[PDB]
Order: structure tokens, then C-alpha cells, then sequence
């Protein structure tokens, strides 16, 4: 007995399992969010299960006096605060508030310690946080040193708001009343406004002053370094940024987008490519010491009548006949469609029976000449046995309401291609990886969503309800909050897909600043750190005459001549210059006008000369064969054209009118004129079968997702709206089509209004599923799902609620794994092309290789020994001191005092704090001054060797001129904005802590490796961007100015195309730059707006050439920026190869 | 209500 | 936040003739605004008796001076502090009852309601 005893029960798998399902009984008890009065004495056996499970291993381990017993194990410490917990609110009288429920999800991370391999898992991820612990020094460092650079630029500027001087306390009691200033289209936020020129106006009668809140509660400015931290923190995400873009540019100004340029590509590229570098490579080393260390007359005429049916199906092509009667059967549901009249839907309601008794008919026939129970062997045929069982219940009830979604569940006989199409089956080894090998790993992901959706529901789930009149417009609950478990699952998914602010801004309102950055920060550190290993995991696990020819030579040195090519790329450079002077403006100016009408012509007559040399210095076989003569040759006959019409009389056409908009692909003749963008193009070019054969499979995997869409979806976005103020009508009122057509013929104000982006068509189910897959737009596609009640009746809020269930499983299926997939195949053709070659480092050209191997020998190696002396004087001992450690700590720990007390500027501060901060930042000046003057006297021969100095003396010096300046500023010729940007310079003190730090080097030297082919792959952007630029201004100036299109961000000028196409390459917000240019017709625009003084009438969109126009330019943005992640990321493996 | 080409009443509130 | 919850003592016992401070507090997570917070304090004899209302918030106090009660009543809270308590000076046997506070908080949502039994020791 006793120890022998009690100590059996502990070794059974028996004993684990019984407490493995008493977690998982008690994780769906933690779901219920009012606990009823009945399951208190269930909450008592889960008290009682977890006691007698540490009453056996107190009794196992050690008893008569002999210490403890499991006190050395992390796990049994969480058992033992757990039962410590459990019993403190039974002690008579203890608590009473109990704000720590949330103690109670201590017990859900038992799930770690009981299911086998979760302890292994967990181990490893926090082993690979203390790889991250140098990348997350430089982070926090320019995210500080960027915070600075705002906090000195933009100080409250977010406070302008646009005052009236008052048509019918002074001052205090005027400016702080919130109806005196304007309110664009009931926006609820205080337009912006600047004094300077290139920023925002304000309309007549009004002023801008700086007296305010600030916006989006309050949470949203750069006065206050913490807020300026984490508003560089949410650029550095790219969540939202594109308000907090056109939030500052509208109150600074136009011309401080050289800023977000700046942050965007320093702060979100560079830094998101070190941490997903240095992630990628700290698992690349677990799983490779793995590796290692794994290295170290009824029978007799029953088959009378078989033989016959096994002698079938084994020769001719009637197992090929099945897959052409799926590919049949997936384009008849592809068709369906809103709406469809009758004599079509019974093409479809036929078709589908017919499909389906060959399908059925085909497994009875299989199942007779295979030998059953051998037929569940396979599995393929277990698969298609169910998929025929689920089509029989379907067609078996035809009464399932709303739970006809199974008519979509047929859709799924397509991956039975996969079997011959060799890249839907590497689709299918990819996402049962992740339910096999991977199986542990995604199994933690879902238990850490779990207890983060389970934690904000009870901390934050209360004040939400008793707190709604803060964040809402009726005190009703939000879209998106936390009352219950559902909606609990959904911000804490959204968090991981990239929307993390928002959701933020409703907490912090509600529930306190410092309890709800606390939580959504650690779900966005911890849980974008695990689905960034699992996204890795499942990408190394599955790829683991006498004057005739006299005539020729003389072209010939024509076109070879050093002085004619530089002429050439002269008249490429200013005939595409030439387009970017085509704005609104340029009929009201009639001198700049009338120059392109003259260049239009001598443009033109040069690149036709110069092809005709082309042509007799080389022949039409030589000429014919370069595909970069092609590119000119089809560039001239556009000009050609359009020439040859407006001079034989055809002016104006429906075809030489719009030839005209074809001058946007005039710039690429630049790409055969630079090595810089040759290069680039032909590393994309040569890639581009193996994308195909990914982008085949994408296709057809959205297809499936698409016409479900259709199925769910399709007829019921339809909603009446009264107009006149645009909201939607509630189902009290109007219930259906029938009532609100009784509405109109009554002369009200309604209108039957559909979506735009919905799924009435597989092709606009194509357009509504990348608003969802890049989540952009995906907010109004949601809200109208789960509001879709059905076909012809008004939708009700939040009705059809699960439907966000489907949105969950594409964003899963149709973004996590079609992208893991598409970044497998190029990389591993990266691998190939690189292979191929011979060969090493492609977007490198020739020159730029040679710049790059002697750089990459400067940064590995260090001098020795330079120390001549001031020689023998009192400057040798004055030498003998300044040269000591002592000296070298005591200037790095005082610049960390001048970026203490650089932090402590605030908006509005009290002028003896401005003095304070004045005597300090003079006393700074003079001591950092007499640091670099007293090297001088002391290393006086050149003190100009090693870069560290060289930076430090200019450094001194413009913090000097811009004290010194300062004083003719208050004497002479004054622009506070050149004070704002000259202060700048003692920001470059702090870059001076980057002299000791050896890894932030390491660092910063393999991102300077990386600036030659990022430069040549941003030349080849820098020319899509301003092809695009060209097109939307000559098509988009016009369009009316609906949800992105405002008076300042728009397709109007060059200047204004160029900051929305920068604002797009992100893909940050160009859902709104297309939804008003999907109107196409009355009500919506207005086909005659004669806006004088041109010629051009109406503000309506093209529909058809706006979804080519951002769609094309989504997809070829997105090649080109995946190209610049993998020219990064592998550098980073390059200098950690050789060291 | 309040007008529902904003971002706010489209997520705050039920009459969008 | 299905409603807003007063912290009141369930039986408050007194002495005869001694003051009677009757707690009442709530938490609404809105701050008081003193143009729209509403206060009523009413007294039952009985849970199925009426009541008399003797006084309220309303802009400021009012107190309704009751004859049975007299002028002894007095506030004794700081609504901003979201504290309404009363004060009963010199409490009398007839005290002796229900005392109601219900309390509104714009534009939270939830009316808050506070009972106290009121007993009159020797
Ligand atoms: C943009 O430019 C305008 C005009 O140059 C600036 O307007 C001026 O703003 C001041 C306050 O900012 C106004 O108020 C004046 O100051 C006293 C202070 O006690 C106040 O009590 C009075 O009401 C008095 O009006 C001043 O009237 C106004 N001047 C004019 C001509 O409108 C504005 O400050 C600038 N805003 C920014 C952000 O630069
Ligand atoms: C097998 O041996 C090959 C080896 C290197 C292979 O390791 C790879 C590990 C994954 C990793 C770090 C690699 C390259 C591209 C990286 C991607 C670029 C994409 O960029 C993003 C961001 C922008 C979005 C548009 C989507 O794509 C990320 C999601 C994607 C990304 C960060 C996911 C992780 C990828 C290297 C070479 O050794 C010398
Ligand atoms: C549109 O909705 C109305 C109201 O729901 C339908 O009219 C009927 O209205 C009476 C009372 O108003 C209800 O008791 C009936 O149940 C409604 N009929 C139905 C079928 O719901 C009207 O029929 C609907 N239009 C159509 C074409 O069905
Ligand atoms: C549509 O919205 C308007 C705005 O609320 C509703 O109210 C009318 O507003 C106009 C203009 O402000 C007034 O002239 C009317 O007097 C208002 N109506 C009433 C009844 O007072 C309008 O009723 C709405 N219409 C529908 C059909 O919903
Ligand atoms: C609707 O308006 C027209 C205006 O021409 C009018 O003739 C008609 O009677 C109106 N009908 C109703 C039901 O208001
Ligand atoms: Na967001």
C-alpha cells in the first residue's frame, strides 16, 4: 500500500484522459458569458477533479516528512495557483467584487500540460523570442527616433479645426462649443485645416485655429511623445495608416508626404523584413538540429455476375470520361446567376440531376468489381462516396431551411483533379500538413485564440454593455464587440488579420487606456508571432552595291554612336515628361497648351526617323528579332494612327478619340534603355510560367468559394434607402420589395439600391472575394452578408449572423494557404534561376556587381593600430585621459540624457518649461561642442580617419546653426517652417548610439548590401506608378467625389495621381478610390455637369476600365513588392552563412 | 440616425 | 451592464434618537451631469405600501419636507462622486420603513434602484 499504493493511478493513460476531457468539458462552460444557476455544482466536480488529480501526485511523490513533492515542474506551479484559486472564493467571506474571473483561463493552459506534445511546441517558440531580442532593440529604437521626427514636425497640428467668425467669454467659451465648427457630410471628426498653401482650405467664412480634441476619440496626434510612439507604431503595421496619411497632409500640408514615404518604406519594410528574416531563420536552425539530432448457387453466381463487372473500367477512357463530367458539371453551377429567368433554371435544376445519377451511378458500379469492405482502401473513393451520400441527402429532402448550403458541398468532386494536375495536389499536401505533421503547432494557434477570445470577453465583456452610449449611436452594442463569446472570436481573428486600431480606439473609451493596450497589444505580439511559425512551418516543410551599301555603314555608325543613344534616351525622358502636363488646368492656360501641340508632332517625327535608321542599319531580320524593337515598333503605330486620322480628317471617333488615352504606354521605351530596369524585367519574365501554373490553381481554388457565394448570397444585398438621407429602412417598416414599391408609387423617397462589389455573378464574386482576401473593403461585403435575409425581402440587422463563418474559412483556406503556396513556387524557382545562370544574385546588373563585391569585403574587416600621438607635451596626458573608457561611457550615457529630455515636449506647455527646456538644450550644446572642440586640440594631425567623427563634427555643427541662425530668425527674413525642420539636426546625436552596438550592425550593414537591387526593382515601380499616374488622370479627373475622391487626394493632377497610386502600392484603402468609379448612371452621377471651362461634361465613372485599372494594378504591384521581400530577406541569409 | 457614408455610423451604428 | 448596480445596506439599524445616514452609492460609468442625473428617495411603510417621495435631484436638490418626516431630512451625498446618500437627524420611532433611491445617470441606459430597511432600536 501507501506509496506503492497511490501511485498507479498516476502512470495510466486512463487517468490522463479523464482530466484531458474535464478541460475541455470545463473550456465550453468559459464560453457561456451569463453562467446560469444550474451549472454551479458542475463548476463544483471540475473544483473536485482537479483536487483529487493533485491529491495523487502530492501522494506519489514523497511522503513521512520528505519536502514536496512535484515543486520543480513550471506546470505544477499553474496546478497549484489553480486550486489555490479555485477554493480562495470559498473561504466564507473573502471577496465579494472578484474582478479576477480571468484567473479562471489558467486552467484552460492546462490543456499544454495534459495532451502529449504541446510541452515540446510551446518550449520552442519562446526559444525563438530570444532570437528576436537584437531585431527588437533597432525597432524600438527607430520607431523612437521616427517618433521624434513627427513630435518635432507635426505638434498638434491634428488640433486645426475650421472656426466661423461669427455671423449673429470671448475666446475660452467660443472656441468650445463644437457647433461653431464644420462638419463635412455628418463625419462626426472636424475637418482638417492649414493656414499654409498645399494644405487643406476651409470654405468661405470660416478661419482655421488650433483648439480642439483631436481625432478618433482623442487618440490620434503627435503632441505627447507616447502618442506620437503609437501612431509610428500603427504606420509601422500599415493598419489604417492611410487615414492617419491624409489626416496630417490635410493640416501640414501636401508637402510632408516626403515623411510617409520615408516611415513607410524605413519603418514598414525594412523592419517587417528583419523580423520575418530573423523568424525564418532561427526555425530554419531548430528544425535543422533535429534533423541532426535524429541522424545521431449464391457464392458461385455471385460472382458469375461480377466477373462481368470487374471486366470494366480498367482500359478505355471511362475513368477520363468522369473527369471532363466534372469539369462539365463545375462551369453549370459556374452560371448561376441573379436574375435568371425560367427556361435557364431548368437548365440548371435538369442539369444538376443529371450530373448526379452518373455519379451515383458510377460508385455502384465501382463497388461491384472492387470488393468491398477492400473499396474503403483507397480513400479517394471514401471521398467520393460521401460526396454522392450528401448529394442523395440533398436531393433527399429539398426542404433543409437555411440549410441548403449543401447544394454547394457538390462543388467539391474538383479536387479529384489533382490527381493528374500536379499543383492541386501540392495545394492538398499543403493543408493536410497542417492537420498532420503540423498538427500540434496549429492545435496551440487554436487554443491561444481561444483563451484570448475567452480573456477580453471577461475583462472587457461588461463594460461594453455598460458602456455603450460611448462607442455607438443608439446605446446599442457595436459591429464589433465583446459581450459574448462569438463576437469575442471575431475581433481577436480580425487582430490577426491585420486590423488591430479600430477595434482599440473601443476600448480604450470604455474600459480604461492602460487595460486595453495591455491585452490587444499581447495579442498581436503573441499571436502574429505563432501564425508567422506556422505559415513557416508549412512553407520548409513542402518544399524541403557601291552607294546602296556604302548607305549601311553609314546608319550604322549612326545608331552605335555614344552621342545618338544619349540623344535618344534625352527625347524619351522629356516625351514622357511631356504627359505630366496634362491636367484640368491646361486648357486656362493656352501658352503651356499650345507648346505640347507643337511637341506632339516633333516627338513623334524623331521616333519615326530614328526607327527608319533602325531599319537600314540592320535589316528587317536582324530589327524583326529583338523583342525590344518589338516594344518601339508597337509604341510608333499608336502614333501612327492617331497621326494619319488627324490629318486625313477623321478628328473624332469612337476609336481615334480614345487611341489618344494609349500615350501612358509612351514611357516604356525606358525599360530597354536602362540596365537597371532590362535586368528586373527579365528576372520577373522568366518566372512567369511557374506563376501561371500557381495562378491556375488560385483560380479554380476561389472558384469553388465563389459559387458558394453565389449559393449563399446573390439576390439578397437588394435594400430600399430613403435618399434623401441615404439610411436603410427598418423591417417594421418596409418588410420587402413589395412594400417599398409601394413606397415609391406613393411618392416617397426610396430606392430598391444594391451593393456594387456582391455576389450576384461568379465575376463580381471574384471582385468581392479580393475586398475580403486583402482586407480591404471587406467591412461593407460583411455587413451585407450577415444582414441577408433572402431574394426579394429586406435585410434585418445581424439576421443570418453565422455568415461571417464563411468569410473565416476563406480567409483560412482561399488567403493563408493560396498564398503559402504562391510563395513556395517562387522561391523555389528563385532557387532555380539562380541555379541557372551559373550563378549568383539576380536585379544586380554588371557594374552594380562590382560595386558590391568591394563592399561587401569593407564591412567584414577593421583596422589596426592607428595612434600616432600629440607627442610629448601636457596634450599627451590630456591625450592619455580622453582616449580612456572612461571618457568613451560618459558621452553614450549623456546623449541618453538628451533623448530623456528631447521626450518631455508636449503641445501647449507652460512657458517656464519652454526656459527650462531651453537652458538645458543650451547647456547640451556647449558641452557637446567642447567634446569635438577638445579632440581637435588633443588628436590635432587629422582626426578625420574613421566615419564616427566625420559624422560627429557635422552634427555639432547644424545643432549650432540652428541655435545661431535662430537669433537672425528673431532679427531678420523669418519662415517658422525652415525653424521646425533645422531643430531636426540634434536628432542625428542619437544615431551615435549605434556606435557601440555590434548586431544592430550586423543588422543595418545586410540592409545597405540590399540597396543596389532594390534600387533597380524600384526603378521598374517607379515606371508602373507613373504609367498609372498617366491614366488616371486623363480618365479619373472627373469623377464625382464620392468615399476616397476628395478635393485633395484625387486623380485631378500629376501631383495629386502620384500620392493615391503610392497610397495603392501599399493596397492601403483602393476599396475607396473604386466605389465612385463603379457609378456609371443617374441617380448615382450626373452625365452633363458642365464644368466650365472645358469642354468635358458629366462626373460619372467607367465601370469596365476602372476594375482593369486598380485590379491590373493590385496584381502587378504585388509581383513586384514580393520581389523586393525575397531580394531582402535572402541577403540576411547571407551574411549569417559566412559568419 | 446619422449618414452612413461614414466609416463610424457604417460600424456604430444599425441604420446603415 | 444589464443594469447599474447601488451599494445600499439591505438593514440599517439606529438608535432612537440618533442620526441616520443612509449610504447609497452606484457606479454608472458616465460622469454626472448634473442637468440630466435625476435622484428620487422615496419612503413605504410596507414592500406593498405607497410611496412617499421626500426628496429628489432635479438641477439640484429639493427636498419635499413631508410633515411626518419634517425638516430633519437632510442630503447627504455628492452626486459627481456618484454618492446619494441621506441623512435622518434624530431618528423617531415612526421612522421606522423602506427607503427607496432611484436613480438616473443619462445616458446610460439602466435606472438604478437602492431599498434600505430602516429599523429603530430602543
Ligand atoms: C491661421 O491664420 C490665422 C490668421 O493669420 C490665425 O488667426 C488668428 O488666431 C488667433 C488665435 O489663434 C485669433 O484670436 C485672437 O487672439 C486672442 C487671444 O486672447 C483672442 O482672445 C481673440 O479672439 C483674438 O481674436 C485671431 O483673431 C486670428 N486672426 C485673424 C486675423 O483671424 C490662426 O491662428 C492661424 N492658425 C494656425 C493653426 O496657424
Ligand atoms: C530552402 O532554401 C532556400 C533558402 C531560403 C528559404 O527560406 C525562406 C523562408 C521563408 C521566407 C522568409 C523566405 C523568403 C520570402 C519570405 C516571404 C516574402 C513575402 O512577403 C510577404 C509580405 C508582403 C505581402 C504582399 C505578402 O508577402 C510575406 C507574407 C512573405 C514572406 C515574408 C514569408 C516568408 C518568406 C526565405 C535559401 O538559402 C540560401
Ligand atoms: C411583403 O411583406 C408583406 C408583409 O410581411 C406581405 O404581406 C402579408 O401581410 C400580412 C399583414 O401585413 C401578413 O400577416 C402576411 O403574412 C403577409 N404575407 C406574407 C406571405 O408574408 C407580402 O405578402 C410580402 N410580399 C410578397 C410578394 O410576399
Ligand atoms: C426621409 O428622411 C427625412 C429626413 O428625416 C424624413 O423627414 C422629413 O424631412 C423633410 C426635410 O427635412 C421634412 O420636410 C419632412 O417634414 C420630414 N417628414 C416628416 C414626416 O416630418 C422623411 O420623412 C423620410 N421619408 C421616408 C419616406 O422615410
Ligand atoms: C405621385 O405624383 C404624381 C405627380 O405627377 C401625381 O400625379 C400622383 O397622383 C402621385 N401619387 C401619389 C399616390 O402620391
Ligand atoms: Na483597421
Amino acid at each position: 500500500p501507501i506509496r506503492k499504493l497511490a501511485i498507479k493511478i498516476l502512470v495510466h493513460s486512463l487517468f490522463n484522459m479523464l482530466i484531458m476531457c474535464t478541460i475541455l468539458t470545463n473550456c465550453v462552460f468559459m464560453t457561456m458569458s451569463n453562467p446560469p444557476d444550474w451549472t454551479k455544482n458542475v463548476e463544483y466536480t471540475f473544483t473536485g477533479i482537479y483536487t483529487f488529480e493533485s491529491l495523487i501526485k502530492i501522494l506519489a511523490r514523497g511522503f513521512c516528512l520528505e519536502d514536496f513533492t512535484f515543486l520543480r515542474d513550471p506546470w505544477n506551479w499553474l496546478d497549484f495557483t489553480v486550486i489555490t484559486f479555485a477554493y480562495v472564493t470559498e473561504f466564507v467571506d473573502l471577496g465579494n467584487v472578484s474582478a479576477l474571473r480571468t484567473f479562471r483561463v489558467l486552467r484552460a493552459l492546462k490543456t499544454i500540460s495534459v495532451i502529449p506534445g504541446l510541452k515540446t511546441i510551446v518550449g520552442a517558440l519562446i526559444q525563438s523570442v530570444k532570437k528576436l531580442s537584437d531585431v527588437m532593440i533597432l525597432t524600438v529604437f527607430c520607431l523612437s527616433v521616427f517618433a521624434l521626427i513627427g513630435l518635432q514636425l507635426f505638434m498638434g497640428n491634428l488640433r486645426n479645426k475650421c472656426l466661423q467668425w461669427p455671423p449673429d467669454f470671448n475666446w475660452d467659451e467660443y472656441i468650445e462649443d463644437k457647433s461653431h465648427f464644420y462638419f463635412l457630410e455628418g463625419q462626426n471628426d472636424a475637418l482638417l485645416c492649414g493656414n499654409s498653401s498645399d494644405a487643406g482650405q476651409c470654405p468661405e467664412g470660416y478661419i482655421c485655429v488650433k483648439a480642439g480634441r483631436n481625432p478618433n476619440y482623442g487618440y490620434t496626434s503627435f503632441d505627447t511623445f507616447s502618442w506620437a510612439f503609437l501612431s509610428l507604431f500603427r504606420l509601422m503595421t500599415q493598419d489604417f495608416w492611410e487615414n492617419l496619411y491624409q489626416l496630417t497632409l490635410r493640416a501640414a500640408g501636401k508637402t510632408y508626404m516626403i515623411f510617409f514615404v520615408l516611415v513607410i518604406f524605413l519603418g514598414s519594410f525594412y523592419l517587417i523584413n528583419l523580423i520575418l528574416a530573423v523568424v525564418a531563420m532561427a526555425y530554419e536552425e531548430q528544425n535543422q538540429a533535429t534533423l541532426e539530432e535524429a541522424e545521431q448457387d449464391c457464392c458461385k453466381p455471385w460472382l458469375k455476375v461480377k466477373h462481368l463487372v470487374n471486366l470494366v473500367v480498367m482500359d478505355p477512357f471511362v475513368d477520363l470520361a468522369i473527369t471532363i463530367c466534372i469539369v462539365l458539371n463545375t462551369l453549370f453551377m459556374a452560371m448561376e446567376h441573379y436574375p435568371m429567368t425560367e427556361q435557364f433554371s431548368s437548365v440548371l435544376s435538369v442539369g444538376n440531376l443529371v450530373f448526379t445519377g452518373i455519379f451515383t451511378a458510377e460508385m455502384f458500379l465501382k463497388i461491384i468489381a472492387m470488393d468491398p469492405y477492400y473499396y474503403f482502401q483507397e480513400g479517394w473513393n471514401i471521398f467520393d462516396g460521401f460526396i454522392v451520400s450528401l448529394s442523395l441527402m440533398e436531393l433527399g429532402l429539398a426542404n433543409v431551411e437555411g440549410l441548403s448550403v449543401l447544394r454547394s458541398f457538390r462543388l467539391l468532386r474538383v479536387f479529384k483533379l489533382a490527381k493528374s494536375w500536379p499543383t492541386l495536389n501540392m495545394l492538398i499536401k499543403i493543408i493536410g500538413n497542417s492537420v498532420g505533421a503540423l498538427g500540434n503547432l496549429t492545435l496551440v494557434l487554436a487554443i491561444i485564440v481561444f483563451i484570448f477570445a475567452v480573456v477580453g470577453m471577461q475583462l472587457f465583456g461588461k463594460s461594453y454593455k455598460e458602456c455603450v452610449c460611448k462607442i455607438s449611436n443608439d446605446c446599442e452594442l457595436p459591429r464589433w464587440h465583446m459581450h459574448d463569446f462569438f463576437h469575442s472570436f471575431l475581433i481577436v481573428f480580425r487582430v490577426l488579420c491585420g486590423e488591430w486600431i479600430e477595434t482599440m480606439w473601443d476600448c480604450m473609451e470604455v474600459a480604461g487606456q492602460t487595460m486595453c493596450l495591455t491585452v490587444f497589444m499581447m495579442v498581436m505580439v503573441i499571436g502574429n508571432l505563432v501564425v508567422l511559425n506556422l505559415f513557416l512551418a508549412l512553407l520548409l516543410s513542402s518544399f524541403s552595291g557601291k552607294l546602296w551599301w556604302n548607305l549601311r555603314k553609314t546608319c550604322y555608325k549612326i545608331v552605335e554612336h555614344n552621342w545618338f543613344e544619349t540623344f535618344i534616351v534625352f527625347m524619351i525622358l522629356l516625351s514622357s515628361g511631356a504627359l505630366a502636363f496634362e491636367d484640368i488646368y491646361i486648357e486656362q492656360r493656352k501658352t503651356i497648351k499650345t507648346m505640347l501641340e507643337y511637341a506632339d508632332k516633333v516627338f513623334t517625327y524623331i521616333f519615326i526617323l530614328e526607327m527608319l535608321l533602325k531599319w537600314v542599319a540592320y535589316g528587317f531580320q536582324v530589327y524583326f528579332t529583338n523583342a525590344w524593337c518589338w516594344l518601339d515598333f508597337l509604341i510608333v503605330d499608336v502614333s501612327l494612327v492617331s497621326l494619319t486620322a488627324n490629318a486625313l480628317g477623321y478628328s473624332e471617333l469612337g476609336a481615334i478619340k480614345s487611341l489618344r488615352t494609349l500615350r501612358a504606354l509612351r514611357p516604356l521605351r525606358a525599360l530597354s534603355r536602362f540596365e537597371g530596369m532590362r535586368v528586373v524585367v527579365n528576372a520577373l519574365l522568366g518566372a512567369i510560367p511557374s506563376i501561371m501554373n500557381v495562378l491556375l490553381v488560385c483560380l479554380i481554388f476561389w472558384l469553388i468559394f465563389s459559387i458558394m457565394g453565389v449559393n449563399l448570397f446573390a439576390g439578397k444585398f437588394y435594400h430600399c434607402i430613403n435618399y434623401t438621407t441615404g439610411e436603410m429602412f427598418d423591417v417594421s417598416v418596409v418588410n420587402n420589395y413589395s412594400e417599398c414599391k409601394a413606397l415609391i408609387e406613393s411618392n416617397q423617397t426610396a430606392r430598391w439600391k444594391n451593393v456594387k462589389v456582391n455576389f450576384d455573378n461568379v465575376g463580381l464574386g471574384y471582385l468581392s472575394l479580393l475586398q475580403v482576401a486583402t482586407f480591404k473593403g471587406w467591412m461593407d461585403i460583411m455587413y451585407a452578408a450577415v444582414d441577408s435575409r433572402n431574394v426579394e425581402l429586406q435585410p434585418k440587422y445581424e439576421d443570418n449572423l453565422y455568415m461571417y463563418l464563411y468569410f473565416v474559412i476563406f480567409i483560412i483556406f482561399g488567403s493563408f494557404f493560396t498564398l503559402n503556396l504562391f510563395i513556395g513556387v517562387i522561391i523555389d524557382n528563385f532557387n532555380q534561376q539562380k541555379k541557372k545562370f551559373g550563378g549568383q544574385d539576380i536585379f544586380m546588373t554588371e557594374e552594380q556587381k562590382k560595386y558590391y563585391n568591394a563592399m561587401k569585403k569593407l564591412g567584414s574587416k577593421k583596422p589596426q593600430k592607428p595612434i600616432p600621438r600629440p607627442a610629448n607635451k601636457f596634450q599627451g596626458m590630456v591625450f592619455d585621459f580622453v582616449t580612456k573608457q572612461v571618457f568613451d561611457i560618459s558621452i553614450m550615457i549623456l546623449i541618453c540624457l538628451n533623448m530623456v529630455t528631447m521626450m518631455v515636449e508636449t503641445d501647449d506647455q507652460s512657458q517656464e518649461m519652454t526656459n527650462i527646456l531651453y537652458w538645458i538644450n543650451l547647456v547640451f550644446i556647449v558641452l557637446f561642442t567642447g567634446e569635438c572642440v577638445l579632440k581637435l586640440i588633443s588628436l590635432r594631425y587629422y582626426y578625420f580617419t574613421i566615419g564616427w567623427n566625420i559624422f560627429d563634427f557635422v552634427v555639432v555643427i547644424l545643432s549650432i546653426v540652428g541655435m545661431f541662425l535662430a537669433e537672425l530668425i528673431e532679427k531678420y527674413f523669418v519662415s517658422p517652417t525652415l525653424f521646425r525642420v533645422i531643430r531636426l539636426a540634434r536628432i542625428g546625436r542619437i544615431l551615435r548610439l549605434i556606435k557601440g552596438a555590434k548586431g544592430i550592425r550586423t543588422l543595418l550593414f545586410a540592409l545597405m548590401m540590399s540597396l543596389p537591387a532594390l534600387f533597380n526593382i524600384g526603378l521598374l515601380l517607379f515606371l508602373v506608378m507613373f504609367i498609372y499616374a498617366i491614366f488616371g488622370m486623363s480618365n479619373f479627373a472627373y469623377v464625382k467625389r464620392e468615399v476616397g475622391i476628395d478635393d485633395m487626394f484625387n486623380f485631378e493632377t500629376f501631383g495629386n495621381s502620384m500620392i493615391c497610386l503610392f497610397q495603392i502600392t501599399t493596397s492601403a484603402g483602393w476599396d475607396g478610390l473604386l466605389a465612385p468609379i463603379l457609378n456609371s448612371g443617374p441617380p448615382d452621377c450626373d452625365p452633363d455637369k458642365d464644368h466650365p471651362g472645358s469642354s468635358v461634361k458629366g462626373d460619372c465613372g467607367n465601370p469596365s476600365v476602372g476594375i482593369f485599372f486598380f485590379v491590373s494594378y493590385i496584381i502587378i504591384s504585388f509581383l513586384v513588392v514580393v520581389n523586393m521581400y525575397i531580394a531582402v530577406i535572402l541577403e540576411n541569409f547571407s551574411v549569417a552563412t559566412e559568419e | 440616425c446619422c449618414n452612413c457614408s461614414s466609416k463610424w455610423c457604417r460600424d456604430h451604428s444599425r441604420c446603415c | 451592464g444589464r443594469s447599474m448596480e447601488v451599494t445600499v445596506p439591505a438593514t440599517l439599524n439606529v438608535l432612537n434618537g440618533s442620526d441616520a445616514r443612509l449610504p447609497c452609492t452606484f457606479n454608472s460609468c458616465y460622469t454626472v451631469n448634473h442637468k440630466q442625473f435625476s435622484l428620487n428617495w422615496t419612503y413605504q411603510e410596507c414592500n406593498n405600501c405607497s410611496e412617499e417621495m421626500f426628496l429628489q435631484f432635479r438641477m439640484k436638490i429639493i427636498n419635499l419636507k413631508l410633515e411626518r418626516f419634517q425638516d430633519r431630512v437632510e442630503f447627504s451625498g455628492n452626486p459627481s462622486k456618484y454618492d446619494v446618500s441621506v441623512m435622518l437627524r434624530n431618528v423617531q420611532p415612526e421612522d421606522e420603513g423602506i427607503y427607496n433611491c432611484y436613480i438616473m445617470n443619462p445616458p446610460d441606459r439602466h435606472r438604478g434602484h437602492g431599498k434600505i430597511h430602516l429599523q429603530v432600536l430602543m
